[PDB]
């Protein structure tokens, strides 16, 4: 299906691309994880994260 | 620009004829060579304001 | 009256017409040399003398 | 004894029609003409603007206007209930404040 | 200050000024630049000898020999431009217009 | 005209252009110059017309005397404070007869009655290279003595420069003029700057050195010294179009092409002192010297003019030149905006 | 073909050596295409 | 020059006046003599009689500006007794430049110039009385 | 509630990422006005390692026993 | 801005460069460096007439190495300049207390400004 | 934000490597689909706005004008054949890359976090329309006004360079927030009046104001219609963003300095709404008609009410969608009869039955008619303006009066009465431009059911 | 076939394209060469 006509998947793979690349860039900028004064509450249930 | 191949080469094409109290060919003086050599040795290593000040 | 011909007339007119009148005084030399380095003498006196440069 | 130009009596007026008598609006390919037509009438108003208008018909409460809602009900629930009155002036607490003097 | 400085300065001007200012003639005016080249020459050379400053005493020589040849390109040019007319006036360059 | 002579006399350019940034002494600036000089007299009169000749007259008249006004000023020098290092002066005078010399070198208002004159008469490869290599060795002597020059001298002469190279330029067809006058505002786009920050003034050099150079390759691909000719340019081939579409639209400076970076960045580091009259009259006039761009674009590639045939018998024979490096420096020259923190390159 | 394009009189402007004639500047005649002035 | 640039700006304005024409006239003479030079220069009007007349227009006709601008000066800030404001200098341009056209005798011309030379003659009040470092820290 | 699960972004992502921007972009600004302090007063005392146009280089400089005693 | 401790020959980066991390690979101005080296080929396959987009295979990779190489060169060299600029920044700073104080952060409680409603 | 600015970038290969009759396809298609992906956007939420990066971050002013060039590219890029479906492939592909780099600059310009970067972005802008009108103005004298509208443009737009350089170097940084959060009161000294002269003259030439509006109505009817269609709606609409965003520096002088660029203003909204009530070229009334309605934008961004700054982005908004929609019925006119004119095209009631329809609600749509978006704006200006001062609104009022004349006279000039009876080429109405039309009236009035997206930043 | 003065190019040269591809493979593998030397220059002092 892709090499019969391989022009009309380009765009979306590149919105999948640039909505990758959004997502590295905010695991880049994950400073201040739980150091806000409103939005800190004890980390919980299993593993150390609550944003990524 | 002021490229220092002259100094990278390491030949002293340019630093003889450039200024007094040099090695001249017959090892004679200049008529102001001390004040020359205490005005360098005063402005060596000095950033060209603070040794005009 | 007031859009097309005075204000056509005072924004773009009177500029271009600024810069056409002084493009035809300036590059409008005729090919002499003698002109060209008493211009060069006059500027080093107006440069020296009048409008003082050493000082 | 001159006439300037020599380019082509100019132009013929191109009647879309005459030649495809079921033609949508541009020209004479019979085949894409109905994609391009097909097209902009599904993937510019069966998928975006009937989707378009259930996604931003309603989504989370915009610039926080329901919860603004609820959060002063509660709060003139509270306010009236406990004597004083609801919105106190002087929103910053003037024993946290320092005046310059005289 | 060393008072022939003064006259040779003023001798220095006059050349430039005989250099600049001129008409209906190239070799009289790149005589006069000549003219300026000795000026330099000499004003360099009593500095020099003046300040037993003996090292660099190859400014008046290379000076002059490199400005020699500065007009001997110079008449090679003057004598092109009275190749291709008769004469050699600053008149007659009036084509290649600004 | 050998390939051997002609290889030896461009060896003798580079030769007179490194002398003159090599050297920590006066003699050898002043040789560098004259050399320069010496060599760069018959890559002009390469035909044998007598416009080449003349041209040739007046450009040695005037960087003559160049020469020895700065001759004048070194043994100024020497006349004060003893010695031949390149470094700041000792009067006022002599900084004022050398910048003066350096004026008329490489080219200010007062001083720029030879350039247009001596690109009209020559072919475009003798212009590229006094152009770019006459207008690159003085700003190292510039950039070497600027701790020493009154101010009023530079900053008068690149007003009068910016303002004269703009006015002068709207009233010719002529290409080389209109280049010439180009030149002549870039000249003193880069000297109002060099009392301030000189890193600014060295790239602004170079990327005036690659923007003439894509122009008269452009023009050297083929033989065109009127606009009419770029029309028939036009009706030829159509990638020459754009591309003096595009690097007409960088000469001019507009902000996501690449002759945006020299304008603005020299607006930052003048306006970091307390000079804003200055940027302003400066980047008016900058929109003034793009009219002639504009209606050069406008003959070239936007517009089409009736071209006469015999472009029937010509389109048989594709342009088979070569170009000197025509598509690295277009791309070079007009797709290098986001790369402006390759300013830091330079010290 | 209905698009507009500038005619013969519209490129006569764009001729001569200067662009704005005035009563002093009709004398520019333009170059020779060679380059070559004739002896 | 500098030296006569520092004349008119020496005198408090205020008023201590036609000590402010007389430099003003001082300034337009400079002026003329500097545009004369430069047009007998790259003009040669053969003869000499006629250049000794094209010198003597542009000098008096720049020279005219300059004292019918002091004039002006001095009249304005006697009559609004307000040192500060530069409408003052903006009522002189808009008179120097009306008196430019009346000796080119074209009177477009003349009311250009009025509003051009009213807007820098203001812009360079304000620029003397604010404080605008022109041309130069040159530090940083 | 799917529309904000499947699409968008907790406030509590995007509040700490204003927060976190914040602190790195007041870090550029300080930095950029010591900056031009720093040149503003180097460049007008001269004490530091940039603006320090090169001198003479004293190594030249070679006493010895001349010819003329009296130097 | 000059010498900075003007031993300083031609230099193109000193060993002081291998002690900041050095461009990785595919940071993206490396890639829009290769972008813009296809970009050329492309274009030089259209000054000439021969076809875009083929015949020039060997052309198009040469550029693309030609700029990546140059560029990275060029993006050590940036790092290098803008590491001595703020360690020189620093330097300055800590040798010189007296003319850059601690400024006092008074707070917002005792901080008198005007304020001009529009009305 | 990188998720819309990447696949605008990756459509204009896609015109490129597609093959002949094509290229058309799937640029409409792809296009549509990165209309929807703009509408996912819409995420903004009370405290405070969302940051797609330290360089991209949008305010909710900027969400609506994003989602606006979004949406108006692929309108567009059908709107423009028919005109050029009989030129060149190379010709035809180089103008649609044209207008997807034209789109790219403006989403580069919508979300930019710092001035600088919105300055260089806004002449980015600029560049690519003076191509597009020059090389398709299909008249003579488009020369004249791509070169009026580019020197206008830029020595307006030139100084304003200046004073964001002072600004990024006597307050630090240019982000909006940290211009924000710091920005302290600049009194009345002369320096801070000409450098808020120089910004908001800038911006006053942008917009424009009545001394600097005859800019605008060459640069329309010596244009195509892309270049038209976008010229207007999101050059204009992106001058009053800019202005918004800047007017945030700058607090107490505007009250000593801003009283007479109200004044040019004003007067000049019923001067030029008077002069578009008597000319003939049918296209020249909506530029008109654009500026009329953008001095009205004026006065409402330099009020500073939190009331005029809701119904200035309203009036934005439901503005450039009717003058851009007028735009092209005007060239659907325009390609039935090669006149330009307007009392040579008349009749159309009884021929072509639908096109009144679109007529009519277009007209309407710019009568101010009263749920529509345009009336919303108009009235909340009137609004603001009236407590502003309680004698201006008679200005306003007079402004509806011969607005609602002069548009509802173009509606019954062309279309109401007799055809000339010597016309005999127009053919029925095809279904593109139905399409368009219905493209544009139906966000608009789905708009007007829900317009709680359109209003600004203080709703 | 088809060619009056046979093309003086067009028909494949074997030096140059070779030459071009041998000297794009060096300077590629001695940029990745450098690249990793440098990296573990950088680990080694830091
Ligand atoms: C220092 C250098 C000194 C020497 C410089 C060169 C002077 C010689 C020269 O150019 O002579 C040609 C010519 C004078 O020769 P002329 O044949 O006697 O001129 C009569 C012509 O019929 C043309 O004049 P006119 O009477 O037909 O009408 C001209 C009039 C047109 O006036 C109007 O259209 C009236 C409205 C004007 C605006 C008023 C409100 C402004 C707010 O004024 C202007 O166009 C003024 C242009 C400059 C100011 C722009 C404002 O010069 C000009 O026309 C002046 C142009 C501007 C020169 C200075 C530019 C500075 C920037
Ligand atoms: C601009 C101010 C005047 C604007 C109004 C106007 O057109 O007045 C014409 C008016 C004469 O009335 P007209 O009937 O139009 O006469 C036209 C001429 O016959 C027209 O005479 P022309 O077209 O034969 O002019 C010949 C001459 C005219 O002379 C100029 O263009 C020289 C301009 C120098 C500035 O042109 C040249 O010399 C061109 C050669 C290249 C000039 C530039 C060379 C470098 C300049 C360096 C300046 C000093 C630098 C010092 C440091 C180094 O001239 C004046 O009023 C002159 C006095 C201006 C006093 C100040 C006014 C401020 C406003
Ligand atoms: C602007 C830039 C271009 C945008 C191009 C696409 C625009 C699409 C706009 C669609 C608007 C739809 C609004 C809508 O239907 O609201 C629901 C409207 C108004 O409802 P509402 O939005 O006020 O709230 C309804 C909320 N719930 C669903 C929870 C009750 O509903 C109706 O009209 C009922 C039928
Ligand atoms: C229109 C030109 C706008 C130039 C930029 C704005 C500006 O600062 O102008 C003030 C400038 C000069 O002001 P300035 O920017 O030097 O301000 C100095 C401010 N103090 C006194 C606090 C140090 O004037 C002009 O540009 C005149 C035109
Ligand atoms: C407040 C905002 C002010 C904005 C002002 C903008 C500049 C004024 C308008 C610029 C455009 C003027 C223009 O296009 O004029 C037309 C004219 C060429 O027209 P024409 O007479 O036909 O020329 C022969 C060509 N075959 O073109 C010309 O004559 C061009 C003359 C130069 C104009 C340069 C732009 C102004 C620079 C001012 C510098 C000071
Ligand atoms: C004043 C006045 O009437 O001057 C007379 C002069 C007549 O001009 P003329 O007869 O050609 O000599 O008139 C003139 O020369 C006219 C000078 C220009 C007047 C412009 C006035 C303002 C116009 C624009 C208004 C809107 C802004």
């Amino acid at each position: 299906v892709v090499r019969d006509h391989w022009i009309h998947v380009l765009v979306p793979v590149g919105f999948v691309f640039g909505y990758y690349l959004d997502r590295k860039n905010d695991e880049k900028l994950a400073a201040f994880r739980n150091k806000s004064l409103l939005y800190k509450r004890e980390l919980k249930p299993n593993e150390e994260v609550t944003w990524k | 620009p002021f490229f220092d191949v002259q100094k990278k080469l390491g030949v002293d094409l340019d630093h003889w004829m450039t200024i007094q109290s040099a090695e001249q060919p017959h090892r004679i003086p200049a008529r102001c060579h001390a004040f020359e050599k205490e005005w360098i040795e005063c402005a060596h290593g000095i950033g060209s304001i603070r040794a005009e000040k | 009256l007031l859009d097309l011909i005075w204000l056509e007339t005072i924004l773009p007119k009177t500029i271009s017409l600024a810069q056409m009148k002084m493009s035809t005084t300036i590059t409008s030399q005729k090919g002499l040399i003698k002109l060209y380095f008493l211009s060069f003498l006059i500027t080093i006196l107006i440069s020296t003398t009048l409008l003082n440069f050493h000082e | 004894p001159t006439l300037r130009w020599q380019e082509d009596p100019e132009p013929e007026d191109e009647n879309l029609y005459e030649k495809n008598p079921d033609s949508h609006g541009y020209d004479k390919d019979p085949a894409v003409d109905v994609w391009n037509m097909r097209v902009v009438f599904f993937f510019g108003f069966s998928i975006v603007l009937v989707l378009g208008s259930t996604f931003v018909a309603y989504l989370p409460d915009y610039r926080m206007q329901e919860w603004a809602r609820r959060e002063a009900e509660r709060l003139v629930k509270y306010r009236e209930a406990h004597g004083l009155p609801l919105m106190e002036s002087n929103c910053f607490d003037p024993s946290k404040i320092q005046l310059p003097e005289d | 200050m060393s008072l022939v400085y003064m006259n040779i300065m003023m001798a220095f001007t006059v050349s430039l000024t005989g250099l600049l200012m001129y008409r209906s003639h190239l070799m009289s005016s790149l005589l006069c630049l000549e003219g300026m080249m000795l000026s330099l020459f000499i004003l360099a050379t009593l500095m020099i000898l003046n300040s037993h400053f003996t090292l660099a005493s190859m400014m008046p020589i290379i000076l002059l020999v490199f400005a020699a040849c500065e007009a001997a390109l110079g008449l090679s040019l003057l004598v092109m431009v009275s190749n291709t007319y008769g004469t050699d006036y600053v008149q007659n360059l009036n084509l290649l217009q600004c | 005209m050998n390939p051997i002579i002609l290889i030896i006399i461009l060896m003798t350019v580079m030769l007179g252009t490194i002398i003159v940034m090599i050297s920590t002494h006066w003699l050898l600036i002043w040789i560098g110059f004259e050399m320069n000089m010496l060599a760069i007299i018959p890559i002009m009169m390469k035909k044998h017309n007598p416009r080449a000749t003349e041209a040739s007259t007046k450009y040695f008249l005037t960087q003559s005397t160049a020469s020895m006004l700065l001759m004048m000023a070194i043994i100024i020098n020497l006349m004060f404070s003893g010695q031949w290092t390149v470094m700041k002066l000792f009067n006022p005078m002599a900084s004022m007869l050398m910048t003066m010399a350096l004026a008329m070198k490489l080219g200010m208002a007062p001083f720029h009655f030879w350039v247009p004159e001596v690109t009209q008469g020559i072919p475009l490869s003798s212009g590229l290279i006094l152009l770019t290599w006459q207008k690159l060795a003085p700003m190292s002597v510039l950039y070497q003595i600027l701790p020493s020059i009154n101010l009023d001298l530079i900053l008068t002469l690149s007003i009068l420069s910016i303002t004269i190279g703009g006015w002068g330029g709207l009233n010719q067809t002529q290409l080389r003029k209109i280049m010439a006058y180009s030149s002549i505002a870039h000249m003193g786009w880069m000297t109002a700057v060099l009392l301030y920050n000189p890193t600014m003034t060295l790239l602004n050099l170079i990327i005036y050195i690659i923007m003439t150079s894509t122009m008269f390759t452009l023009f050297m691909a083929n033989s065109t010294t009127t606009t009419l000719s770029l029309s028939h340019t036009w009706n030829k081939a159509p990638i020459m179009t754009i591309l003096v579409l595009i690097t007409l639209l960088s000469m001019g400076g507009l902000p996501p092409l690449s002759g945006f970076m020299p304008k603005w960045m020299i607006i930052q580091e003048m306006t970091k002192n307390d000079s804003i009259i200055l940027p302003t009259l400066m980047a008016i006039t900058a929109l003034l010297n793009l009219y002639f761009y504009m209606r050069l674009t406008y003959s070239t590639a936007l517009t089409m003019f009736p071209s006469t045939n015999n472009m029937k018998m010509k389109w048989q024979f594709p342009t088979t030149k070569r170009m000197t490096l025509l598509p690295t420096m277009t791309v070079l020259s007009t797709m290098l905006l986001p790369l402006t923190p390759i300013l830091s390159i330079l010290e | 073909a209905r698009q507009w394009q500038p005619d013969v009189e519209w490129a006569e402007q764009y001729g001569g050596a200067v662009m704005y004639p005035t009563k002093e500047t009709a004398h520019w005649k333009p170059p020779p295409w060679n380059d070559v002035d004739p002896p | 020059a500098k030296t006569l640039l520092h004349q008119y700006w020496d005198i408090p304005e205020g008023t201590e006046c036609h000590r402010k024409t007389y430099a003003a006239t001082s300034i337009g003479g400079a002026s003329g003599l500097v545009v004369s030079a430069y047009s007998v220069a790259l003009k040669t009007p053969t003869s000499f009689l006629e250049g000794v007349a094209r010198t003597g227009r542009y000098t008096f006709t720049a020279a005219a500006i300059g004292a019918i601008f002091g004039l002006t000066s001095c009249i304005s800030a006697q009559v609004r007794e307000k040192p500060d404001d530069p409408l003052n200098y903006l009522i002189g341009g808009c008179a120097g430049g009306l008196t430019l056209g009346a000796r080119t005798r074209s009177y477009g011309i003349g009311a250009a110039a009025c509003a051009y030379m009213g807007l820098t003659a203001a812009l360079v009040k304000m620029g003397q009385l604010e404080g605008w470092k022109v041309f130069a820290e040159p530090k940083v | 509630r799917w529309i904000a699960r499947t699409f968008f972004d907790a406030p509590e992502k995007n509040y700490e990422r204003t927060m976190a921007i914040l602190q790195i972009e007041s870090e550029k600004a300080e930095l950029r006005l010591k900056e031009l302090e720093v040149r503003r007063l180097m460049r007008a005392k001269g004490d530091g390692p940039w603006f320090q146009y090169p001198t003479i280089d004293k190594a030249l400089i070679d006493h010895s026993p001349k010819a003329t005693p009296d130097n | 801005m000059t010498g900075r401790q003007a031993r300083a020959p031609l230099q193109f980066l000193p060993d002081e460069a291998r002690s900041l991390p050095p461009p990785k690979l595919t940071d993206p101005r490396l890639a829009y460096i290769g972008f813009l080296g296809y970009c050329s080929g492309l274009i030089d396959n259209a000054i000439r007439r021969r076809p875009v987009l083929s015949a020039g295979l060997h052309r198009q990779f040469l550029y693309i190495t030609s700029f990546v190489f140059v560029g990275y060169y060029l993006l050590k060299r940036q790092d290098y300049m803008y590491a001595v600029r703020d360690h020189d920044m620093f330097s300055y700073i800590k040798s010189h207390p007296e003319d850059f104080p601690e400024k006092d952060k008074k707070t917002y409680r005792e901080v008198f400004e005007e304020f001009h409603p529009v009305r | 934000m990188l998720k819309y600015i990447i696949p605008t970038m990756m459509l204009m290969p896609l015109t490129w490597l597609s093959k002949n009759s094509m290229i058309w396809i799937n640029t409409t298609l792809h296009s549509l689909l990165i209309s929807l992906t703009s509408l996912l956007l819409l995420n903004q939420f009370g405290d405070n706005s969302l940051n797609f990066s330290l360089t991209f971050f949008s305010d909710s002013l900027s969400t609506p004008l994003l989602i606006l060039t979004m949406w108006l590219l692929p309108l567009m890029l059908m709107a423009s054949q028919h005109h050029l479906s009989k030129e060149n492939l190379a010709r035809k592909k180089l103008f649609i890359s044209m207008l997807i780099l034209l789109q790219l600059f403006l989403i580069m310009t919508f979300t930019a976090t710092e001035l600088i970067f919105f300055y260089i972005m806004f002449e980015a802008t600029l560049v690519p329309t003076l191509i597009i009108i020059t090389r398709w103005g299909n008249q003579t004298e488009r020369l004249n006004a791509g070169l009026y509208f580019l020197f206008y443009t830029l020595a307006g737009s030139l100084p304003l360079l200046v004073a964001l350089i002072y600004i990024q170097n006597t307050m630090g940084s240019l982000n909006f927030l940290i211009l924000q959060y710091w920005v302290q009161p600049m009194p009345n000294s002369w320096s801070n009046t000409f450098m808020w002269l120089a910004c908001m003259m800038a911006f006053m030439v942008k917009m424009p104001l009545y001394g600097l509006h005859l800019w605008l109505p060459k640069a329309h009817v010596e244009a195509p219609i892309a270049g038209s269609m976008v010229l207007a709606a999101i050059l204009l609409k992106l001058g009053g963003y800019g202005m918004m965003r800047i007017t945030l520096l700058l607090n107490p002088i505007t009250d000593f300095m801003a009283y007479p660029f109200i004044m040019l203003s004003l007067w000049g909204m019923i001067m030029t709404s008077s002069i578009c009530l008597r000319q003939t070229d049918l296209k020249s009334l909506i530029a008109y008609s654009s500026v009329s309605h953008m001095a009205l934008v004026i006065v409402a961004i330099l009020i500073q009410t939190p009331w005029s700054y809701m119904g200035a982005t309203a009036l934005m908004i439901a503005h450039g969608l009717t003058s851009s929609m007028l735009f092209c019925l005007a060239n659907s006119n325009y390609e039935r009869v090669h006149s330009r004119t307007m009392i040579l095209a008349r009749g159309l009631q009884t021929l072509l039955p639908l096109m009144a329809a679109w007529w009519l609600l277009a007209s309407l749509t710019n009568l101010a008619l009263p749920p529509s978006i345009n009336l919303i704006g108009e009235l909340f200006v009137v609004m603001s303006t009236f407590s502003w001062s309680n004698i201006t609104i008679i200005l306003m009022g007079l402004n509806m009066v011969i607005t609602a004349l002069y548009s509802l006279y173009m509606l019954i000039t062309t279309q109401r009465g007799k055809h000339t009876h010597h016309i005999n080429n127009i053919l029925p109405s095809f279904t593109r431009e139905n399409a368009l039309m219905s493209l544009h009236m139906l966000p608009l009035l789905l708009l007007s059911l829900n317009p709680k997206i359109i209003l600004g930043p203080l709703y | 076939k088809f060619y009056i003065q046979e093309p003086p190019h067009g028909s494949p040269n074997w030096l140059k394209v070779g030459l071009t591809l041998g000297t794009s493979a060096f300077l590629w593998i001695y940029l990745i060469k450098q690249h990793n030397e440098d990296v573990l220059e950088y680990k080694r002092r830091n």
